[PDB]
């Protein structure tokens, strides 16, 4: 398997640098042809390129974000380092890695992105980190039940049911940035009505940015 | 810098219709050209590299075409899964270029929302706020008008609603109006409903509760 | 299938979508051909001097032979002048008789002669002509029933005794595809070869190896591919300015066991349709880097071979699919169209045209061809030959007729003397 | 016309005074020839196995496939005495017409078997012989009229259905002029390519495209000039050393458009008089600063090819009026003449020769010609050939003689016997 | 005598062992080849519009003039009746002759009707028979007579005027040898091209000089070798990588001793081979040291600057050589050397090898397929037979007939001898 995972802070202070790690396997960036870039994207907007490194120690930038860049590899520990000096908040963005190769057939030589890290989200703010508040949404012919997750910062967080037993019927709401300054989601479930005194549901929060980890009975 | 445009911007299409995107270059990039899709929570996922190469994985419904500045991608019978933001990207010079995006949504046959509602958990109100929460279950179309009555009073800066994305099997969505109040005003009322509206729903469905 | 992407960025075309294959062996085959000789009918002909047979074979062995070396009173009264009467009477029967003699003597001489006419003098001659007929004939039959026998020793004549390619003298189809179905290659080569028989026959040679009088012996030398299908394309280059520089690596190239092939004389290359052939005697090796010289000449992953110059410069390269225009300078270029339509006029800069849609290019005065000139039709007419025989036939009914009128009458003559008899004894 | 002028100070010559023809274009013509037939004549001819008007047709059928394949009582007793004597006579007359009869009979027979030999034996040999000659003159008449379609078959079954240059079997000359004339081109390129015939079809193809039984047809691919009459020259180049240098930029260079094209390739230029004739097909574009390579090696204008060496050496190099030598080292070089032998001796350095004074030049062991050597004239002699037919004439008016002779015999003999029935009718004192 | 060194060092193959022959000149001979005309002759043939002889020249004239443009009362009573029969007898022996008489008259008319028929009706196509054969024959005789004289016309025609190589019908065995003997070189050059004619011919041009109907002339133009017999060798390479960087020495081809320096021939077509010997053109050849050769051994050697190729990625690929192949197998890529017998005998690793002819048939590198060897193949046989002549005398009955025309005069002999007794019986 060819994997890639990119690790980093979740929440930077404006002014000061972000730095992110690309640990992979399945390849090795002593092979020639094998390359890795950088790839971020804002909330809801484009991708952009960022940066890309190669076998022989080959760097490129963008060129308008070139001067606050610096790529690195170490190979024998199998990680790409993206540097990114001076944060703003417009620099808030889901920041992917990804393994680039050639394509070499008839006198071709384009490059491209077979092989995404699942991507780490980078936010960039003055404000702390909060831990949420979980709070359950009781039921009441299949009704429906969940579990509120209120007041945490930053992105992201998630929530399973049973320990990841429970699937099917399950909603997860994308996070509501609160007047408070701090966001909010709410994960509901749809079962039969018949199971609601037979079986037990439990939603598991995490919030990775403060680790906070919560488990909620709902009845 | 080199350009990407696509076209459309946004899309609606029945399952098995042929859906046909179009990517066009500021200058001439030969085949240097790729289409990635990527779904909602996840990253991006090569579907064609070199303009018309088809990776290994990817269904055959999608294939690519073109050279030089205008590009194509294509779904021969789009489906459920197809949900998900289509990029184009060149890499025939220095700074690699993506498109600005294609959203595909999925349009299916009219279905009413299921609602539910709740009232704020104890251990919630202990802490002295109060959250009341709607919930508009797996409908289509997304549009969908949600208003909350306390004692029968239209509200208005105080609730805010998020929508899932559409889903990959019944295309569906689902939404979640969250009314905040504090403990203080949440007392000294006694009927919270969630009154909404749709094009499924004949009459407008309100669901509520009484406090206590 | 064959398509042409043009690069402005190093001012070069690119000719994908070709499929491979790569000589990188030999097959050789040894083929033998038996004369049918000619034994010669001694015999007098028309004319003593003309010997064909053998001054045909002498002709024939002289080939050979210089190919081997590149290696009551009144009533008796009455009764009296009765007896004198036709006494006188049978005397002229006698002459009559002698006359008839003569007569037939005559003819019967001249009977003979005329036989002897027949057998002396007649019947020779069309012996003789009849000898020299069947020595034609002879002959012509030497010359269609090893027609494909002297086409070679006249090939091998002409060559020194090494012709290319192999001719279908030499090696008829059906034989060459006998022998391609024989070499050790994969049953898509041998379709590839079965159907591509002309460009196989131009990459092979025939080499004299025994001549002899009665035989004649060749090794045919057919080309090996060590792989086929495999993406090949060919690259123009022109010049391109701002000082100017131009890529050097024009040529076929072909994707070779991970690297890639690089055929730089153009002679050893041939293309049928989407089909190439190209000869690995003398190519090179690169690594699949040299591709991106096709988008950026300061590519950092293989140094480009360019050529400069610190001067404008303009010309023209025809492609397969168009034409590349190097248009710099105080020069003017302008495209037009097969009715000579201009629909173009250059500025400075390097551009591309399709032969779709232009015709001819003109660079400065110097005028560039993108596509081939349809010209006159000419016709040469022929016309049946006609061969006239007008068979001799004689009257016989007609003449037995008369042949059996003449013994009716010997018979009744015989008659009448047996009436004569008769009255007499 | 044709000068050379060479340059110490880079040791090269260059060959002034030529004017071009650069193919640019190709002109192509559809030919189509027809078959002029032959109808085999059914009948028997002298050897009846043998069929050379079918098997003259067979050879050519295949020669078709296979190119198909490839896309007083003393008174009474003395009256007495008379009579018996007269019965006797008459009896001998009678056995005599017997003879004759017979004789007759034999003789009418033979005649009926000479005219049974005449029209049984004779008389069909003579007709088989008729056939066969028929036949014969039929075939060599087929290999007369179709010469021109039988030269292209041959010349497409040697070459595998595409040849150069183009032969005059392929295009006739008034067929080639007809053809130049259509080209889109000036009446000076027309003019141009009328002269130089030769060397047009050496640069013409011949590309076989459909062959059927009775009819044959090809493109011929001729060559288009996009440009004329501009100046070229030839460059030759030679080592040259104090460490060496050499210029590696041999070959033909010609003015195109406001540049020098150049030609690196001998195999692309024809040359015939002061005329070139080069294909741009395989050419490189260069400015006109070249030509100040020429003069100076390291001239700051244009960075001249050259090939280096960090050790002395000689060789010789024959230019086209002449011959360039490169004599350093300990090695000795000579020009000589077929007339005064040794009259140049070189020393170190580059020097050239003229074909006019100098025939051979000697570098070190290896002797280079300046000139062609004439050689020994060949004579290959031929006779007249002679065609002998003598007639076969018949003593005609003579026989019909004998046969009047034996007619007047006959009529004769029928006046012997109406004579001889006249003494029978009569009889009186 | 002739042997391979490989040199891994600068993964590259020499070929050692062979002797020059450099053409540095030309020798030019003027062939003239006169015609064997046909005179036509005149007479009626068997077809009036069948003119061979005529349409032959016609054909020949032409492609000249194509070439011409490229440049006791008891006993009376009783003896009464005696008479009387005797009367009548005579008038039926008479009619009898009569009718012999015209029986012979029809003969007569038939046998002149026989002879008339040979001499109107048969004899004259006999003579227009003899006419066509002698037609024909000489049209067969011109083709035979000028033989060389033809070919030479076709030569010229389907070239254009200029041939390569000269054709044994351009000139002789004898006649180039002749030529040979008479050229300004040593007895040994002489010697070398008189063994190696083919190679010679090859190496030669034919130039249409003068063409007019009865007389045909041309130069043919010899090459002339201006050293011979010194050493020879032609080098083969291969990329060589490190295990990174690859490189590759660019200098392929022929190399021949020539007066103290070294001789290049880069193109193929330059140089013939023929076993150990090398026949090469100095018209476009370039002249190097003899610090080259130490290219093969050391390529960072300070005599000679090596003329290479770079790369900056592994490569890998296999060139054969004279006696064997080089195999440049590097990367991932896999190799492997087999052979007819035992299949895959070899695998190679990183690094460059050299494979020998003697024991490896076939060179594997990556998917592509070497042959180190010539397969051998399939022998094919055309068979012919005998082409045979039936030709069958006519024969006439002289002996029979005369004896029957011998006893038709014998019974006119009898015929007046019978009458000779009747006259005598008569009074003569
Ligand atoms: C003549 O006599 C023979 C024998 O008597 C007889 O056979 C024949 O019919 C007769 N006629 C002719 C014309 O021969
Ligand atoms: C014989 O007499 C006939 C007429 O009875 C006459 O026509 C003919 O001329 C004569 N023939 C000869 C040869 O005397
Ligand atoms: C017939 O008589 C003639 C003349 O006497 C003589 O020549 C000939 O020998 C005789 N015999 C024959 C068979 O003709």
């Amino acid at each position: 398997q060819v994997t890639l995972r990119e690790s980093g802070p979740a929440l930077v202070k404006p002014t000061q640098t972000l730095t992110l790690t690309c640990t992979f396997s399945g390849f090795s960036l002593s092979t020639s042809g094998m390359c890795v870039s950088w790839i971020r994207q804002p909330p809801g907007k484009a991708l952009e390129w960022l940066a890309r490194i190669d076998w022989d120690d080959d760097k490129y930038y963008s060129t308008s974000l070139k001067t606050r860049l610096t790529i690195s590899k170490d190979t024998s520990k199998n990680q790409v380092v993206l540097t990114m000096t001076n944060m703003d908040p417009v620099d808030t963005a889901t920041y992917y890695c990804a393994r680039a190769t050639n394509y070499d057939s008839s006198g071709y030589y384009s490059l491209y992105f077979d092989y995404w890290g699942q991507g780490t989200l980078v936010t960039v703010s003055s404000a702390s980190t909060k831990g949420p508040s979980v709070f359950p949404l009781a039921p009441s012919g299949t009704a429906a039940l969940g579990c509120l997750v209120k007041d945490y910062f930053p992105e992201p967080v998630t929530v399973s049911w049973n320990s990841g037993a429970l699937t099917s019927g399950v909603h997860t709401f994308p996070a509501v940035l609160q007047s408070s300054g701090l966001y909010s989601l709410s994960s509901v479930v749809t079962v039969p009505s018949s199971s609601l005194g037979t079986q037990t549901y439990i939603c598991n929060v995490n919030h990775k940015p403060s680790n906070t980890k919560v488990d909620k009975k709902v009845e | 810098d080199i350009q990407m445009t696509q076209s459309p911007s946004s899309l609606s299409a029945s399952v098995g219709d042929r859906v046909t995107i179009t990517c066009r270059a500021s200058q001439s990039i030969s085949s240097y050209l790729n289409w990635y899709q990527q779904k909602p929570g996840k990253a991006p996922k090569l579907l064609i590299y070199a303009a018309s190469s088809l990776q290994s994985g990817v269904p055959s419904r999608f294939s690519g075409s073109g050279s030089g500045t205008d590009f194509t991608l294509t779904i021969s019978s789009l489906q459920p899964e197809d949900f998900a933001t289509y990029y184009c990207q060149q890499s025939y010079s220095t700074p690699y270029t993506f498109g600005g995006g294609t959203k595909v949504e999925i349009k299916r046959t009219v279905a009413a929302p299921s609602v539910f509602i709740f009232p704020p958990s104890d251990e919630q109100l202990k802490s002295g706020t109060a959250s009341v929460v709607c919930l508009l279950n797996n409908f289509y179309p997304r549009e969908a008008k949600v208003q909350w009555k306390v004692d029968n009073a239209l509200q208005s800066g105080n609730s805010q609603e998020s929508v899932t994305e559409q889903d990959s099997k019944d295309s569906t969505y689902s939404l979640s109006s969250t009314l905040t109040l504090s403990k203080a005003d949440y007392e000294k009322h006694k009927v919270y409903a969630c009154e909404v509206t749709h094009q499924g729903l004949s009459s407008p469905v309100t669901k509520s509760f009484n406090r206590g | 299938n064959i398509t042409e992407e043009f690069y402005q960025s190093t001012c070069s075309a690119v000719s994908k979508g070709y499929l491979s294959a790569l000589r990188t062996g030999w097959y050789t085959s040894v083929i033998t051909i038996e004369l049918s000789n000619i034994k010669e009918n001694k015999c007098n002909g028309t004319d003593a001097k003309v010997k064909l047979i053998k001054q045909e074979l002498d002709k024939y062995k002289n080939a050979v032979t210089e190919l081997q070396l590149l290696m009551a009173v009144s009533k008796v009264l009455h009764l009296e002048g009765e007896v004198n009467k036709i006494k006188s009477a049978l005397l002229s029967t006698n002459k009559a008789v002698v006359s008839l003699s003569n007569g037939v003597s005559v003819l019967t001489s001249k009977v003979l002669d005329l036989k002897n006419y027949i057998d002396k003098q007649l019947l020779p001659i069309v012996n003789k002509q009849s000898c020299s007929i069947s020595n034609i004939e002879t002959v012509i039959e030497f010359q269609q029933k090893n027609n494909r026998l002297l086409e070679i020793t006249r090939e091998f004549s002409v060559n020194a005794g090494v012709t290319t390619p192999v001719s279908t003298y030499m090696l008829t189809n059906s034989e060459l595809l006998s022998l391609i179905n024989d070499m050790p290659i994969t049953n898509d080569q041998k379709k590839l070869m079965s159907n591509n028989v002309q460009i196989v026959r131009q990459q092979s040679y025939s080499i004299m190896s025994i001549i002899k009088e009665e035989v004649l012996a060749y090794v045919v030398q057919l080309p090996l591919y060590g792989v086929i299908d495999t993406p090949c394309w060919k690259l123009h280059t022109s010049p391109l300015c701002t000082i100017c520089l131009t890529r050097t690596d024009r040529g076929w190239y072909c994707d070779n066991a991970g690297s890639v092939s690089f055929f730089p004389q153009a002679e050893t290359c041939k293309v049928q349709s989407n089909r190439v052939f190209c000869d690995t005697m003398n190519s090179l090796t690169l690594p699949s880097e040299v591709n991106l010289c096709n988008v950026d000449i300061f590519n950092p992953k293989y140094d480009c071979k360019i050529m400069t110059s610190k001067t404008d410069v303009s010309s023209s390269v025809i492609t397969s699919l168009g034409a590349i225009v190097s248009c710099y300078g105080k020069t003017k270029c302008t495209a037009s169209n097969k009715n000579r339509g201009i629909i173009k006029t250059f500025s400075n800069g390097c551009d591309y045209v399709s032969n779709k849609g232009v015709d001819t290019v003109s660079v400065g005065n110097t005028l560039y061809y993108v596509n081939k000139q349809e010209g006159k039709s000419l016709y040469v007419k022929g016309e049946p030959i006609i061969n006239f025989y007008d068979p001799l036939v004689f009257p016989s009914d007609e003449f037995d007729a008369s042949i059996s009128q003449v013994n009716e009458k010997i018979n009744q003559s015989l008659a009448f003397i047996r009436k004569s008899d008769e009255l007499l004894g």
